[PDB]
């Protein structure tokens, strides 16, 4: 069950920062490139 | 443990059997040592059997 | 008690089995037979013996009720003779044989709440109630009693009655054919007793063939089911010979001149018209129910013959019960006791309020 | 046969002892001639605890 | 009891059933000195 | 889960049958993982460490050696791990040739100075 | 109460001397096996014992306590003392001590307290012989 | 029938000493659980993943015991499979092992005082538990000693 | 949350490390019988017990091959 869950493929938008494991978490989107939910 | 007797019940049957194995042989090499260990095998408790058993799979080597 | 005491009725080909719930055996045992002049308002015994101005009668007579009026007054003889008991403080379960249809269940609660004054009430399948005595609530059941045969496929606690098939089979059939045989074999006999004594010895005392083959050449060698019986009034009826083709009829239909399927055929065909995916499933409890185990010899031809059915890959898991006669009766008084029986249950206020019809959907 | 369900109605004692299940000599005979019918036995196992509860319901 | 019960288990012309029923005895009262613990505690 | 049905996925791993296609190779499993469900030594990481380096230059593999020197290192960075030596004396156990003596050589802590 | 506790010490103490004078050479093969097998019952002994003295240290033993302690293993005492004078006495070795131990055998039929004593010595016995 | 065993077992399980209304209740209760979960690998693997918890445990014969039975009853399928799901929930010297004083040419090991200690501990619970009856014997007197007079019997209710 | 899945991160590096020193000695085992034998000895185990089974084993996948 934990071995099961543990074949997984771990993001990348690696940051510089964070030197312990940095695999991602998205330094804040840009406002028109999330949009058709941001346009209405 | 009765001042440690417990303990000290295994023991004095090595020892006991080797009190006669180490004063019968002083300076014996050659078949007579293999005919001084051949009486001390020939015993009905099994650990003194069992014990110069085992020194006999040593000096027939 | 802490809540009202149920109550059973149930309305049987042969006669009637009355009682409350909390006892496994019945608090009266009537017969069926309803006296109507060639008394005048007793159903039972003193009809029965009062028909000599009385014309025959009977309300239920196939195996399923075929005159209203007649169950109508065996249900009156039954509220009165019978229990005399407070009916507003007493629920009655009533059973009727495999799969009620609509307009007689509407019929029946109809003439429930007006004969009877019920306060609650529920109506139910034979087959599936006899099968949750036998201690299971999934199997195949052939129920084969003194009224009508069914071979019910149950599967997820309520029949599949895609498969469910009917076959006209009865004690009526029975003593018909006895009379035939009886009449036929060369003896003077057309006296209905002697026909009632005979039908109870072939009932009890005659022999289900294992097989037709070896039993065949068993007699054929020197007649080994010869047996005499010394009635109090000294009747004596002897040959191996008539007991041996008296109950072959089921073995091979054609035998008897009916057209409808043998044992082994109905049960397989209606094995066959259940599905794939629960017919292991359902055949790992496969069951023997019905009034015919007042001889325990039928059991056998069936269960040899259930596993000559089936392939060989899944092999035979038949629970044989070492009674089954009281099997209707008992069914009811088991599945009455459960709790989660009582949301089935239906009331007088919904039968008001939205029509009779809603006896054949909340109860099923 | 009846040689041998003497014998193995005796070793299916000691599995039921070890096994440290409520059954004890009687109680075996009524669930052994009860599986016998063709009772899955899953089920029993529920009926025989509430059993026992609600007997210590009373007491 | 306690004197008949040691008498007879050396006595050997009382037979080997009365070792036996002089065997029980020893069994019961060894029990006895059960209930005289329990007493001799709580004194 | 639980170590019994644990031991069954292992012989259906390295077995390519099935549970329910084999049950002596289970019962000589229980039969001697049975009361030995714990080490019976004491644990030695640095020496099962210097084992495989004793090992892969036994073998004159000692770039791989020292390739190990630092994925050492890199469990010890993580530390998502309290049992580095049970799995590592295990690989070292089921040890296979890419392609002499310990009898001398130095064993795991056996505790019999101690009443165990 | 110490008069009534006292004779499992003079049937341990006369048992112990005959383990070590029968289990030597010239007393042969059968009489080391039955002494060895007593010796294994004298470590029993030593056992019950050293708990007693646990439980002793703790606060936690009195005489009463004790005597009702040592009432069962006072009984196995005095049949390995009664078996122990009667081999001595007689001057048996060999075959005439599994006679005597044959005899004994038969003889508690009645306790299956002494009974196994004498047939686990018995199956002892007859080993090297 | 089948429904008729099942009021022989509420016989054995509930003892006679009212006594005529407690078993058709008890009857109902041996009903009225067994269709709910009828609505709603092999057999004897089981009994090596319950062996082998034995082991985990010490106890060694009586792992070797268990498996030594089900391998001869193999050489009444239904019943054991009763027995792993009533597992648990019922009421439950020698001389060969640490004493080499006996067997013929016994093995040669040096000496013990590793498992000689544990074969103390075999006789401290016995010892242990031989105090907890004088404990539950003291303790259930002096709770009728010890009260306010009456209270548990009910003579005060005559 | 974050935590939840940086301790299934965390566990994934270290896993790949092990199976980098699993390779490197060449063992026959691979990464899904690796999630067995690392998930025994959590709860504690034997290895000198393991590698008995693993070296029978594996010569018995031969003998019924």
């Amino acid at each position: 069950l934990w071995e099961a869950a543990l074949t997984y493929e771990a993001s990348k938008r690696r940051c510089w920062e964070r030197v312990g494991c940095p695999p991602g978490h998205r330094e804040e989107p840009y406002l028109t490139e999330a949009g058709r939910d941001a346009f209405d | 443990l009765r001042r440690l007797l417990v303990w000290t019940y295994d023991p004095k049957i090595r020892l006991k059997t080797l009190a006669a194995l180490v004063d019968h042989c002083q300076g014996r090499k050659g078949g007579e040592l293999a005919s001084a260990v051949h009486a001390y095998t020939k015993t009905g408790d099994p650990y003194m059997r069992s014990l110069v058993q085992h020194i006999l799979s040593l000096v027939s080597h | 008690d802490d809540d009202i005491a149920a109550l059973v009725v149930d309305n049987g080909s042969g006669m009637c089995k009355a009682g409350f719930a909390g006892d496994d055996a019945p608090r009266a045992v009537f017969p069926s037979i309803v006296g109507r002049p060639r008394k005048d308002s007793y159903v039972g015994d003193e009809a029965q013996s009062k028909r000599g101005i009385l014309t025959l009668k009977y309300p239920i007579e196939h195996g399923i009720v075929t005159n209203w009026d007649d169950m109508e007054k065996i249900w009156h003889h039954t509220f009165y003779n019978e229990l005399r008991v407070a009916p507003e403080e007493h629920p009655v379960l009533l059973t009727e044989a495999p799969l009620n249809p609509k307009a007689n269940r509407e019929k029946m609660t109809q003439i429930m709440f007006e004969t009877f004054n019920t306060p609650a009430m529920y109506v139910a399948i034979q087959a599936v109630l006899s099968l949750y005595a036998s201690g299971r609530t999934t199997g195949i059941v052939m129920d084969s009693g003194d009224g009508v045969t069914h071979t019910v496929p149950i599967y997820e606690g309520y029949a599949l009655p895609h498969a469910i098939l009917r076959l006209d089979l009865a004690g009526r059939d029975l003593t018909d054919y006895l009379m035939k045989i009886l009449t036929e074999r060369g003896y003077s006999f057309t006296t209905t007793a002697e026909r009632e004594i005979v039908r109870d010895i072939k009932e009890k005392l005659c022999y289900v063939a294992l097989d037709f083959e070896q039993e065949m050449a068993t007699a054929a060698s020197s007649s080994s089911l010869e047996k005499s019986y010394e009635l109090p009034d000294g009747q004596v009826i002897t040959i191996g010979n008539e007991r041996f083709r008296c109950p072959e009829a089921l073995f091979q239909p054609s035998f008897l001149g009916m057209e409808s399927c043998g044992i082994h055929e109905t049960t397989f065909n209606s094995i066959m018209k259940c599905d794939v995916d629960i017919r292991k499933d359902l055949y790992a409890n496969t069951v023997l129910s019905g009034g015919t185990t007042m001889y325990p010899g039928i059991a056998d031809r069936m269960q040899k013959e259930i596993t000559a059915l089936a392939p060989s890959t899944m092999k035979i898991k038949i629970i044989a019960p070492p009674e089954r006669k009281y099997s209707v009766w008992i069914g009811g008084s088991i599945l009455a006791s459960l709790s989660t029986f009582q949301q089935m249950w239906i009331s007088k206020q919904e039968y008001d309020e939205s029509g009779p019809s809603i006896v054949h959907r909340k109860c099923f | 046969n009846l040689n041998a369900v003497r014998e193995t109605m005796d070793v299916l004692l000691e599995i039921s002892r070890i096994l440290n299940t409520g059954l004890d000599m009687e109680t075996l005979s009524i669930c052994v001639r009860l599986c016998e019918q063709g009772i899955n036995p899953e089920a029993l196992s529920s009926v025989i605890k509430e059993l026992r509860k609600a007997t210590e319901a009373l007491k | 009891i306690r004197r008949y019960t040691d008498q007879r288990s050396l006595d050997r012309s009382f037979g080997l059933v009365g070792q036996s029923f002089c065997a029980a005895l020893h069994q019961e009262l060894r029990e006895y000195y059960r209930l005289l613990s329990v007493l001799h505690s709580q004194l | 889960k639980s170590p019994n049905v644990l031991l069954q996925n292992l012989c259906c791993r390295i077995l390519g049958r099935s549970e329910a296609d084999v049950a002596q190779q289970f019962q000589y499993a229980v039969r001697v993982i049975g009361s030995n469900f714990a080490p019976t030594v004491e644990r030695d990481e640095f020496l099962v460490a210097e084992k495989i380096k004793k090992e892969l230059i036994r073998q004159r593999r000692e770039a791989d050696a020292a390739l190990f020197s630092e994925l050492h290192r890199k469990l010890h960075s993580q530390g998502v791990l309290k049992n580095k030596w049970s799995i590592l004396y295990l690989l070292l156990s089921l040890s296979e040739d890419p392609r002499s003596y310990a009898t001398l050589f130095a064993q795991a802590l056996p505790r019999d100075a101690h009443s165990t | 109460l110490v008069h009534r506790i006292l004779p499992v010490a003079a049937s341990y103490s006369a048992v112990t001397r005959f383990i070590e004078e029968k289990s030597s050479f010239e007393y042969g093969q059968v009489n080391h096996a039955l002494a060895a097998a007593m010796r294994t019952l004298v470590k029993e002994h030593l056992i019950l014992v050293s708990q007693l003295e646990q439980l002793h240290r703790q606060g936690l033993l009195s005489l009463q306590k004790l005597w009702f302690y040592i009432q069962p293993a006072m009984r196995t005492m005095d049949i390995l003392a009664s078996l122990a004078t009667s081999v001595d006495k007689g001057e048996c070795l060999g075959g005439s001590t599994l006679s005597l131990l044959h005899d004994r055998s038969f003889s508690y039929t009645g306790d299956s307290q002494a009974q196994e004593l004498c047939l686990y010595l018995t199956k002892a016995a007859s080993a090297p012989y | 029938s089948i429904t008729q065993l099942f009021d022989d077992l509420c016989e054995a399980l509930l003892p006679a000493a009212n006594r005529k209304r407690a078993k058709r209740s008890l009857k109902k209760v041996a009903y009225n659980a067994l269709f709910t979960n009828l609505f709603q690998l092999p057999a004897r693997n089981k009994i090596l993943m319950l062996s082998f918890d034995l082991r985990v445990g010490g106890l060694g014969p009586k792992a070797d015991r268990l498996e030594e039975l089900v391998e001869e009853l193999e050489a009444v399928g239904s019943v054991l499979d009763l027995l792993v799901q009533l597992a648990g929930s019922g009421p439950p010297r020698d001389y060969f092992l640490n004493n080499k004083h006996v067997g013929r040419n016994v093995p040669y090991s040096g000496y013990d005082c590793d498992d000689l200690s544990v074969f103390e501990m075999d006789v401290q619970s016995l010892i242990s538990r031989e105090e907890c009856l004088c404990h539950s014997m003291i303790q259930e007197t002096l709770q009728v000693m010890e009260a306010a007079p009456g209270t548990g019997l009910p003579t005060v209710g005559l």
